[PDB]
RNA sequence: GAUGAGUAGGAGGGCGCGGCGGUCGCUGCAAAACCUUGGGCGCGAGCCUGGGCGGAGCGGCCGUCGGUGCAGAUCUUGGU
RNA sequence: GAUUGUGGUAGGCAGCGCGCGCCUCCGGCGUGCUUCGGCAUCUGCGCGCUCCGGACGCUGGCCUGUGGGCUCCCCAUUCGA
RNA sequence: AAUUGUCGGGAGGGAAGCGGAUGGGGGCCGGCGAUGCGCCCCGGUCGGAUGUGGAACGGUGACGAGCCGGUCCGCCGAUCG
């Protein structure tokens, strides 16, 4: 966002190709967001990753278990190639965890989606843990 | 430490008095007396610092919502006024509908405890409902009868055959029973013969 | 029934927001909607009920 | 220059009940109503006891 | 560790400052309530007191007149309880006005209203679509506090608490529902604004229902003055 | 996966509202049409009538849309899209679209299997 | 917090059809169309989906455009 | 007796008990005002309770069954039309 | 689609169809309806400091200094997860 992520979001809420709206305009209509960056894939300016300098990107690795951490840079937000700083953590999900605080919200980075990145983290590891070791249990009871 | 109630209750959440006769009763003047005329200041009790819970395994993507506080908290179950020890009830539900058996005493859970006696109708020590119960009229003594040791959880189920301690016991506890029985004449076959309606038979009329 | 006009319900219209599509203007309806809450000043409402209105109601001034 | 920030303005609007009822609201919108029934009880309680 | 952002230093420190003044203010606030319970208890005793010597003093002073041989003649009401009692269907145009004008805009509304030349010269234009007559201490009491509501920014918001009447009856002296009680019943000086705040009580329809509403109560019907028999007619109708 | 609503589902009606005389003619179909006819007797509401709808009818804002497992539908076509309900699973199922070959949707299957997403129609061309 | 009648008529927000500029997708491991006491969503216009048939294309979304929505017209053509 | 639990970060508001004094404990003992009954006159803290800022708790049946549900279909019946 | 034949189900005292409520029968539905969670013991795998070096890099500051910081790799201890 080389202009004003407030100006970015002004423009982009409107359409953009990550945009995803199902059953038309009415009541029923569902919308969502399929930027990388987006820890919820939601379409707002909170967690908008076009409209924000910055913001962290949780994602699974290629192979081994390994979680990408990535945030954007404050001041290389018009070199896209070298625009995220990227940390691939292959060790336990504690000190996944530990980092991903330490990278998101002691550092005043973005403490608003500390909450949103820890669950995006549990999630991505359940879903390695699973690919791994295939299903195991149903998960319905309450 | 007061050995009486200091401000009997009228009804449910009024004293019998005032805050000036509360007051002298207290003797909030006596400790404003003997501290120098002002009331001795307690100090706030310390709360106890949260554990250290670990750190959680699993990190949930929405925030469940905390009930809010209910601050009605369930009383014991009334027992009827016509239901006392050794009043004969009628079953009107189960089993054993239309039996009549003789009431011990009121268990914790609110459940009645009953006995036929086994003997006399076959309904062994048994818990019933006291919504599914008529009291009657009919009283028999069993200040002989010892059920101290049987309580709420004497029916817990551990989990088809029934083991000889309980059978000792119901015997044990039947005997009494019995023996007070057959000093009112013809309350053997009362309460072997079971309760029924016939023609022209009103339930709202009859007296019981 | 109830002896009411229209069940009670207003019959006038005002705006609520500017019609017009410009982002900027947008942004500045922002900041003065938040300035308005939390300030209670009548310049900002004025400014604010300004904001939203059409171009014949924003006269130019020479 | 902004004023203190307001949390606690969307509370929940309370459900009335009729203080003819239950004691407790009666006394919350007037605490006289124990007073009057405490003496109305005792009065008619020695009225009782005399009669 | 991490050095403390300025900016997350200064809005901690304000955020300090506003919560030691809102605890000022609370403070401050349960102070204020304490006397004020205690006030409204004096004043409540007082009222309960008055309202037994006036009973008492009437009926001495009707003794009296007896023994003397003459004739003592009661302070006329001044006040009413109007119910309206026809529905809003084929109304005409100034029976509509004055039902409007006295806030009765539905079957079964009622509202207190001053005893005045105007106001009864009004009332006798909408006699037949209304029931009124002369309320009860007990009615007046068991009707604010089961149907009581307060008008506060033209919303209508019940009175749970002596608080929603503080803030718009402060001003006047009228600060707990026992206030209100002895304002409307005696009609004291601020009985307008009182009256005004009481919105227009919602009554169910009577328990044991009506005689006839087509006719005037005194030929047997329930349209006009019931006087004193108006207080039957609000225990069923509340 | 534990559904996040707690709210019973409630319908105020669960009749279809049909065109009036659509059982009478078959040139008239059955989705609804408000009757404009001055006469009409459906439009006057006379009683014993069809019944037209309203807002009224109206399902509560929490339960609306809600299907009766207990979570809300979202129409998947390739398992690229099936990732943006990985944050939603305790409020959103997916729904294959009717035109996904089998081939892929085994694999969508596997991935939300996988992400611990419900699908509706996991059972289609098996 | 209050409130809910509507012909003629006005307006708002939405549903549906076919193109164009973009964007995101589906399809011989079976598209469109059609069929179905399969199932579900929406107050509703409608929409999503199971199964069948069919055998080659089609859809969602943002703008924008139009020869764009039928029960009537002794309506037109065809069929019964 | 009947209908019903809308909400979900609050121990709030109101009223009241036990300890902070003693005795001989269905109660009694201090200062003021009383209509001689009594009184929000002294009424402070800590811990608690309640008709107190919208329902909680226990038990049972059943879970591949001749079970449960249904907005689907064909019918019958009462009312309407 | 109108319309028609056949088989199967059903109904029918001078229309049929239709709105509302149940019921009989049929049809359909397994996200139709769970079996997990916590604390311990045994066994199997994978990693384990605030120490010491290397690779690339970030927050802030001023896309300087300084301060702070995470990821990965190599070792001495630690013997935990
Ligand atoms: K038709
Ligand atoms: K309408
Ligand atoms: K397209
Ligand atoms: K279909
Ligand atoms: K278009
Ligand atoms: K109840
Ligand atoms: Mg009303
Ligand atoms: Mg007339
Ligand atoms: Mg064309
Ligand atoms: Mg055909």
């Amino acid at each position: 966002t080389t202009v004003p992520g407030q100006l970015v979001w002004e423009i982009v809420k409107k359409n953009n190709s990550f945009l995803v709206k199902e059953f038309g305009n009415g009541t029923a209509g569902v919308v969502f967001s399929k930027e990388p960056n987006n820890l919820y894939n939601l379409h707002s300016y909170k967690h908008s990753g076009l409209a924000n300098k910055k913001t962290v990107t949780i994602q699974a690795e290629g192979k081994d278990k390994s979680v990408l951490l990535a945030t954007s840079k404050t001041k290389k937000q018009n070199k896209p190639s070298t625009l995220l700083n990227k940390s691939v953590m292959k060790k336990e999900f504690r000190r996944m965890s530990k980092a991903v605080t330490n990278q998101v919200a002691d550092n005043y980075y973005r403490p608003d989606l500390k909450k949103a990145a820890l669950a995006r983290l549990s999630a991505v590891n359940r879903s390695l843990k699973v690919a791994k070791s295939g299903v195991k249990k149903k998960n319905r009871q309450a | 430490a007061k050995k009486s109630p200091r401000n009997p209750e009228l009804i449910r959440g009024v004293g019998k008095l005032s805050r000036s006769k509360m007051y002298h009763k207290k003797g909030l003047w006596a400790i404003k007396k003997k501290n120098g005329g002002s009331f001795p200041v307690h100090k706030k009790a310390a709360a106890v610092a949260p554990p250290a819970v670990k750190p959680p395994k699993f990190y949930p993507a929405d925030d469940v919502a905390k009930p809010l506080v209910n601050k009605h908290k369930p009383k014991p179950t009334k027992l009827r006024a016509s239901i006392t020890p050794g009043t004969v009830l009628i079953i009107l539900a189960g089993r054993f509908k239309g039996k009549r058996v003789v009431f011990l005493k009121q268990l914790k859970s609110g459940l009645l405890l009953v006995s036929g006696p086994f003997k006399l109708n076959g309904v062994p020590l048994r818990r019933v409902n006291q919504a599914y119960v008529i009291g009657t009229s009919t009283k028999v003594d069993i200040s002989g009868v010892n059920v101290e040791k049987i309580d709420d959880k004497y029916f817990a189920k551990q989990a088809n055959v029934l083991p000889q301690g309980k059978k000792d016991d119901q015997k044990a506890v039947d005997e009494a029973l019995i023996k007070a029985v057959e000093c009112v004449p013809e309350l053997k076959a009362y309460l072997s013969a079971r309760f029924s309606l016939k023609s022209c038979m009103k339930p709202h009329e009859l007296v019981f | 029934g109830i002896d009411l006009k229209a069940g009670g319900k207003s019959k006038k219209t005002k705006r609520t927001a500017p019609k017009s599509d410009d982002v900027y203007l947008k942004l500045l309806v922002k900041l003065y909607r938040f300035l308005v809450r939390r300030t209670g000043s009548k310049f900002n409402a004025v400014i604010l009920k300004r904001l939203f209105m059409s171009k014949i109601n924003k006269p130019p001034l020479s | 220059v902004v004023r203190p920030i307001k949390k606690d303005v969307n509370k929940r609007a309370t459900l009335k009940k009729n203080p003819l009822k239950n004691l407790n609201v009666l006394l919350k919108l007037n605490p006289y109503a124990k007073t009057a029934r405490r003496m109305s009880l005792l009065a008619e309680a020695q009225r009782v006891k005399a009669k | 560790g991490v050095l403390v952002p300025e900016s997350v230093l200064k809005k901690q420190k304000r955020s300090e400052e506003w919560a030691l003044v809102k605890k000022q203010e609370l403070e401050a606030a349960k102070k204020k309530n304490t006397e004020n319970r205690k006030l409204i208890y004096n004043r409540a005793k007082q009222y309960a007191k008055e309202y037994e010597a006036q009973e008492r003093e009437l009926i001495q002073l009707k003794r009296e007149a007896r023994l003397k041989g003459g004739f003592y003649v009661d302070p006329e009401a001044k006040l009413l309880f109007i119910i309206r009692i026809r529905g809003i269907n084929a109304m005409a145009p100034q029976t509509k006005k004055i039902l409007q004008l006295l806030r009765l805009r539905q079957i079964f509304n009622g509202v207190f209203l001053k005893v005045n030349k105007a106001t009864v010269n009004m009332l006798h234009r909408v006699e037949p679509y209304v029931t009124y007559g002369y309320p009860n201490l007990k009615s007046i009491r068991e009707l604010i506090y089961k149907r009581g509501y307060g008008k506060v920014e033209k919303q209508r918001i019940a009175l749970t608490d002596n608080s929603v009447i503080e803030q718009v009856l402060g001003k006047h002296g009228i600060i707990c529902i026992e206030d209100l009680v002895h304002e409307i019943i005696t009609v004291g000086p601020h009985f307008k604004e009182a009256n005004n705040f009481l919105w227009p009580f919602q009554l169910k329809a009577p328990l044991g229902g009506l005689k006839k509403k087509r006719n005037h109560y005194v030929e047997g019907g329930d349209a006009g003055n019931r006087e004193n028999y108006i207080n039957e007619l609000i225990r069923r109708m509340n | 996966a534990v559904p996040l609503l707690t709210k019973k589902v409630v319908k105020k009606r669960v009749k279809r509202f049909i065109r009036p005389q659509s059982d009478r003619r078959i040139t008239v179909k059955e989705s609804w049409r408000r009757p404009k006819g001055i006469d009409s007797r459906v439009r006057r509401k006379f009683k014993g009538c069809v019944l037209m709808p309203n807002i009224g009818y109206g399902s509560d804002k929490k339960t609306r849309h809600y299907l009766p497992n207990g979570f809300k539908k979202f129409v998947v076509h390739n398992a690229s899209e099936l990732e943006v309900l990985m944050m939603h699973n305790r409020t959103y199922c997916a729904e294959i679209a009717h035109n996904v070959s089998t081939r892929k949707r085994k694999e969508i299957v596997e991935r939300a299997a996988q992400l611990d997403v419900v699908i509706t129609n996991k059972l289609a061309r098996l």
